[PDB]
């Protein structure tokens, strides 16, 4: 994601910067994003959907 | 309590603990505080570090182990 820098990379590109495949990268950030989802984490992030 | 009844999930376990767990059949906060040391360190694939970091998390959100319930759920 496009997150304190000027452009949002794709995954490939991310890939190829760290040195590693599309397939490992996509299950990186599942994980990520599934950790950011975890109660106990993620209460403020929760509270910024006003609706 | 909150807490007490917040299921295993909350407990930030791996996923070795998670089938501890699972082998176990526990949910809820109090029912993990329920069991003791050993008895579940008595199970499969399931020696000091999974009980160890257990304790830890127990600890870190004022949790441990020798507690005991009353009519839970």
């Amino acid at each position: 994601f496009g997150i304190d820098m000027n452009t949002d990379y794709t995954l490939e590109e991310v890939g190829k910067q760290f040195d590693v495949t599309r397939e490992r990268i996509r299950q990186i950030e599942a994980k990520a994003l599934r950790k950011l989802r975890h109660p106990s984490r993620s209460e403020v992030l929760r509270s910024f959907l006003d609706d | 309590d909150p807490i007490l009844l917040r299921p295993v999930d909350d407990l930030e376990l791996t996923v070795r603990s998670a089938n501890c767990l699972k082998a176990e059949a526990i949910h809820y906060i109090g029912d993990l505080v329920q069991r003791t040391e050993v008895e579940l360190l008595k199970t499969p694939n399931l020696g000091k570090k999974s009980l160890t970091e257990i304790k830890d998390v127990l600890a870190s959100r004022g949790l441990s182990l020798g507690m005991r319930l009353e009519n839970w759920p």
